[PDB]
């Protein structure tokens, strides 16, 4: 019951779910041929959420893949795991996008959709209570950050009562691989924030920062990026699929995290994390998760929480733990850093207790707050936005495929708009 | 005439006719004829010669046949 | 299902076809027999049963290099009918090869085009190559992209063509011829290479330390060159890059489009293995003036945008690391409207060497591509030398009497004025 | 319980005659002793015990061409009596054929062809071969003709005529006769296929790469001709046609049963299998215009419907499927009260192949018989060479003194005139 699609969309999407599925198969223990093979009981009760059940016995995932170029899913398929998805789902193209935001939204995304909409309407119809979709995809790509979106929209109009998750890697200027990101950036913020119910931001940096810092790996690659943004994932639907103190689906995260409608761009963080040598000098107790879990560098995002006021806080806490210590170390972090908290609604902290922990560890907190600080992310978007534009650079690519520069002036004061109505409650007093 | 014009038709995006080419050059030899070539990427014509004037008044209906460039 | 036809028309475009034809059968582990004793079918072609054929044709009209070609080890592996021939050279005449002889043979290459292009399905683009100051090189290559850019209309379409040198030359006549050429692919083609042979002598002397190059070196090193931007198509890797996602990252306006290309490293096995060619001093080396591929100097313009290939076991990190410290040097200034103007793209296949070559076995190399406001002193000074000559009309006459009126010459000589005053326009601040 | 009969007349006629029939008795696994060392009875006979006879009959005037047969290797196989010959030929004259000489062997021949037919019990036709432009040729097959209409009356019968090329000649009066003998088949014969010479000398030049042939390499061409079209009588196939489901195809009316033929591929063993000779790129290069069997061409004229003949392994989706793409293209247009043209057949047998000859061997082949509006140019030159010597009554006397009286040229004018104007009213839309 109660159980979410996945869709997924893009080359980075795919990636990213290569190894969120991996990781929801080894938690609970599906081996990569469908064939459950694990120890505890609980691991088959709510099996439902993630995975359909064919003939034989086997297991299948309700996942939708599409892109503009056969590629990246004729290699996710030889990957492991990789059998478990159904062929059918798999929808490409034949020509692709080259990063071009008006190719994948207007002239070859919207031809193709419509088989790609016709499985998903599939999936959807047939399920028994359906709680709601999530979508991974990239900001910095153009098949990814147009077809996506475009997608949200025709999923809105469809299912307006249903919740919707957007898990959204935005292009740092940084770590930039890509030319053109700012345009499909900003093209793709001004459709993200009027249809999607939830959006975490996910950046390369900070995933950088983090290895580079935390874990102290010598050579990070996409794979430990990747699985840490998998961790986090799965970290947040986890009490939905097991038994706990205090369960709470997404829907009661989206009642008490989003304070107005059009506040809805967290930044996420994962804990614990700690280095291979020093995994046996730590003790995991409560208190070290929640030092972890408030630490600026945690954060997914290269925004620096200090910079501005939490509007309300989340943490998902994992394994079988005392409440009441959870309870005042809570308060306690909330007393000891009052300057940082927005003092008009008190009490701004939600916490989850799910007695079954990852596998491998014992405690772990998964952590989702809505700050102020995110606001520094779209100015500098914006900045780079604003400098390329004013020359017109670029601009014949996009406007040869029936876009013009009217859709980019609204998309550009939509943005602005929202970053000043964002930051006008930072300094609302009351 | 109908078979031509549509086989044209079918070839090029654009037709322009050019009439009454008026050369006027800040100085003419009076002992020499100028004549007019006119030319684009798809083919050229050529106007009649004329004895150099201070004003000379080419005739003729040039129709010049356009696919992409309109120079 | 992506695939991709070679142009090669030209001495010079044979002789650097020969070279790149022979790295690829190298790379993809066939004989030169054809035959193999599925990323071979982006170049070649399944025959059913056996042999491979490449998606290459061959054009020429002085018929001595096509007669080597049809002799050497290489008979068994094109197909017989696909090595058109003439049977009259144009002798340096662009006229020649545009008006009088070429009209002739350009239908049979059309129809050997759509013989090649009904087989593929996914096509990709075109690639062509033409040594420019020739007759028949300049001149077919005109009329083959002007009747391709009607007969396929948005297929993307590639041009490598090789310039004179500042002051090397082995004609007397080439100026002519180029800057007409240049006028004819100004506004046919999608993207024009730079690759005088100077700067490439100047490469081989100070890396190669060869002190009596021929030929052969320097289409070793654009053979490599191709197969560094081709790789993305054919290998998997942690970030992929297209042909179509060009325009939209390095072309800000759609008359410019002509940039110069670098490699590293060029180092000899003499002494490549005493140093650990780490991924920082490799995107060092690729940066330095004197590694240009043309012989233009950086420090004298601004840069529009960078797209810089890599491949081996480089990881994305080491990569931003090393784009943070290019950012930081002063002696490299980029265009004040790009903020960001980097394009990144990562493959795992290391570089393959070609037996009783120059280059060595490396496991990391950087091939780049940008795009830079110097490029504007080589048409300053082709513009000077045909000016020298066209002030007393030398040389009109081989080319009047040969079909073409009298004041084409002077159109070329205002497209290239504009060009210039386009040039200096864009790289103005604002 | 199936069967045709050939009728072989004049010089070429027997020339191609023994074409076709190195061809049935080799496809067929007979000796050229006639010897078997139940598909042979469309065109063979049996004996009782031993030998097969062919259903075919040879006539000529002149003896020599007889003589040769009668000595070389099949001197076994055919009947003794059934070689009818004469003693003096017409000498390129058509009267003499006609009226002087003809006449008198006309009735052994008609003898013969009673003898055999009566043995016959299903007959589906005659066949009947003939150079157009000789006197007894033309002449005999105009008395033949004739004579069949009325004595057997709605029988089927098919003529392979050799018209004149459009420049290139063997005589100097070939016009008249062959004016005059299109005006007695144009009344009395259901099919005639056009089969100059010239442009069956460009196919060979240009695809069997023969610089120097002879009339044994064109034979054998039309032998293989004949053999795809009559294929499907003899061997089993997924859609049959028969030869009297021709007129009901693409003969529109009465008057126009005049077509030009095409065969696909033509290739030497040297480079056959180097391409994969799909079915889509066959049967492009079947309607090719430099691939018709006549020198005619199409792009003059509309289509007026297209019967054409697959045999080999060739899969009914694929014909569709290039069906399709020829109807796509803008340079092939049908006539406007044809909204569908092509009648397709497809065998299982792959063609023949004849050692010591010039194709080689394949697995799929294309035979196409198209009717079409252009083919009126022929008859307009013919035309135009008939009144330039008619004006001064040219040659004249020479048919006169052979019993013809003075008007029978000028109502032959008349009948083209009127099959011209015929062609003109039937190629106008509505
Ligand atoms: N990089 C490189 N350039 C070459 C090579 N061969 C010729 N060129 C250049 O080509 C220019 C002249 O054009 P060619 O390619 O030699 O001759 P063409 O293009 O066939 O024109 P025609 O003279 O009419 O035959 C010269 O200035 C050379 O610089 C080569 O092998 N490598
Ligand atoms: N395709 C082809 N045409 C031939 C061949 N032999 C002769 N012809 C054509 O036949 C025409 C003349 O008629 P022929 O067949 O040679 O002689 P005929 O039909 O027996 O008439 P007579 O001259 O009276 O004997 C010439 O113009 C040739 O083009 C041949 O072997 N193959
Ligand atoms: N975490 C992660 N990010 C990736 C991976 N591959 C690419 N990216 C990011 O995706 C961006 C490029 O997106 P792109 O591939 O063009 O998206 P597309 O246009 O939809 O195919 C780059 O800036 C990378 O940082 C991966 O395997 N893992
Ligand atoms: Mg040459
Ligand atoms: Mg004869």
């Amino acid at each position: 019951m109660r159980e979410i699609v996945h869709i997924q969309g893009g080359q980075c999407g795919n990636q990213i779910g290569a190894k969120f599925w991996e990781v929801i198969s080894d938690e609970h223990g599906i081996d990569p041929t469908g064939t459950y093979h694990g120890d505890s009981d609980l691991q088959l009760e709510r099996i439902n959420v993630y995975y359909n059940e064919a003939t034989g016995g086997r297991y299948v995932p309700r996942a939708i893949l599409m892109d503009l170029e056969p590629g990246t899913m004729d290699s996710v398929r030889a990957g492991p795991f990789g059998q478990l998805f159904r062929p059918d789902n798999f929808v490409f193209g034949q020509t692709g996008a080259g990063n071009n935001w008006a190719k994948g939204h207007y002239t070859e995304g919207a031809e193709l959709i419509d088989s790609v909409l016709d499985v998903v309407r599939k999936e959807a119809e047939g399920c028994d209570c359906l709680q709601g979709f999530q979508i991974t995809h990239s900001l910095g790509g153009g098949t990814g950050s147009g077809m996506g979106t475009l997608l949200i929209s025709k999923v809105r109009e469809e299912y307006p009562d249903r919740i919707m998750e957007t898990f959204s890697v935005v292009p740092s200027p940084k770590v930039s691989d890509t030319v053109v990101e700012p345009y499909n950036a900003t093209l793709s913020v001004h459709q993200l924030v009027e249809n999607a119910d939830e959006c975490m931001v996910i950046d390369n940096e900070a995933l950088y920062d983090i290895c580079f810092r935390t874990l102290k790996l010598t050579t990070p690659t996409y794979g430990d990026l990747n699985h840490l943004v998998s961790a986090a994932m799965s970290g947040v639907t986890c009490c939905l699929r097991f038994p706990g103190q205090l369960n709470s689906d997404l829907r009661k995260l989206a009642v008490n995290l989003i304070p107005f409608p059009r506040l809805h761009f967290f930044m996420i963080g994962f804990a614990p994390l700690t280095s291979r040598g020093s995994q046996q000098y730590r003790a995991l107790t409560v208190p070290e998760l929640t030092q972890q879990m408030f630490d600026a560098k945690n954060m997914m995002c290269a925004a620096d929480p200090r910079h501005g006021r939490y509007l309300t806080a989340s943490a998902l806490f994992r394994g079988r733990m005392s409440t009441k210590e959870v309870d005042e170390q809570m308060l306690n972090v909330q007393n000891k850093n009052s300057s940082y908290f927005v003092e008009w609604i008190p009490n701004n902290i939600k916490s989850s207790i799910c007695d079954i922990p990852p596998k491998g560890l014992k405690m772990a907190v998964t952590f989702v707050g809505n700050s102020t600080a995110i606001q520094e992310m779209f100015k500098r978007v914006a900045e780079q936005f604003t400098a390329m534009f004013r020359r017109k650079a670029f601009l014949h690519w996009y406007t040869g495929e029936g876009m013009d520069e009217m859709e980019f002036t609204e998309a550009e004061s939509n943005m602005n708009d929202l970053v000043s109505e964002y930051q006008q409650y930072q300094d609302a007093t009351a | 005439n109908k078979e031509q014009i549509k086989q044209i038709k079918s070839k090029y995006e654009s037709c322009l006719t050019v009439t009454n080419l008026q050369l006027s050059l800040d100085s003419f030899k009076p002992e020499a004829y100028y004549y007019l070539k006119i030319r684009n990427s798809n083919g050229s014509h050529k106007t009649t010669p004329q004895n150099g004037g201070a004003s000379m008044m080419f005739q003729g209906d040039f129709d010049i046949y356009f696919r992409g460039q309109k120079i | 299902m992506r695939e991709v036809i070679s142009i090669h028309v030209g001495q010079g475009g044979i002789q650097v076809g020969n070279a790149c034809w022979e790295l690829f059968c190298l790379e993809h582990g066939i004989q030169p027999d054809g035959q193999m004793p599925d990323a071979f079918n982006t170049f070649f072609s399944e025959t059913g049963a056996g042999k491979h054929v490449p998606r290459a044709v061959f054009l020429d009209l002085e018929p001595t290099v096509i007669d080597e070609v049809r002799t050497g080890t290489y008979r068994q592996l094109f197909h017989p009918e696909q090595l058109i021939s003439g049977k009259e050279d144009a002798a340096n005449n662009f006229a020649r090869g545009h008006y009088t002889i070429g009209k002739e043979i350009v239908d049979l290459c059309l129809d050997r085009i759509r013989k090649l292009a009904d087989n593929c399905t996914g096509l990709q683009g075109f690639l062509v190559f033409n040594s420019v100051g020739g007759g028949t090189g300049s001149g077919l290559g005109s009329l083959l992209l002007e009747r391709l850019s009607v007969d396929y209309g948005k297929k993307s379409k590639l041009g490598f063509t090789i310039y004179p040198s500042p002051q090397v030359s082995t004609a007397v006549v080439e100026p002519y011829n180029s800057i007409l050429s240049t006028h004819s692919l100004l506004e046919h083609t999608d993207v024009a290479v730079m690759l005088d042979n100077e700067a490439i002598y100047d490469i081989c002397r100070r890396n190669l330390d060869i002190e009596r190059p021929t030929y052969t070196n320097l289409n070793r090193l654009i053979a490599q060159v191709i197969s560094s931007l081709t790789a993305s198509l054919r290998f998997d890797g942690a970030l992929n890059v297209d042909i179509t996602e060009f325009q939209t990252n390095l072309v800000p306006y759609p008359r410019i489009h002509f940039m110069l290309s670098s490699y590293a490293p060029i180092i000899s096995a003499e002494k490549a293995y005493h140093e650990q060619l780490s991924v920082a001093e490799i995107t060092n080396s690729a940066f330095e003036p004197a590694n240009m591929m043309a012989k233009c100097d950086p420090r004298h313009g601004k840069y529009m945008a960078c797209s810089m290939m890599y491949r081996g076991d480089v990881v994305p990190k080491d990569v931003n690391a090393s784009i943070a410290t290019i950012k930081t040097k002063r002696t490299i200034q980029f265009v004040d409207w790009c903020p960001t103007g980097f394009k990144v793209g990562i493959n795992y296949q290391p570089p393959t060497v070609v037996p009783g070559g120059d280059l060595a076995k490396v496991m990391r190399a950087v091939c780049m591509i940008s795009n830079s406001t110097a490029i504007a002193e080589v048409f300053s000074r082709l513009d000077h030398k045909f000016d020298l000559m066209y002030a007393k009309r030398a040389f009109v006459h081989w080319y009047v009497g040969e079909g073409m009126e009298e004041g084409e010459f002077s159109e070329a000589r205002e497209d290239l004025a504009a060009l210039e005053k386009d040039y200096e326009e864009v790289g103005i601040e604002t």
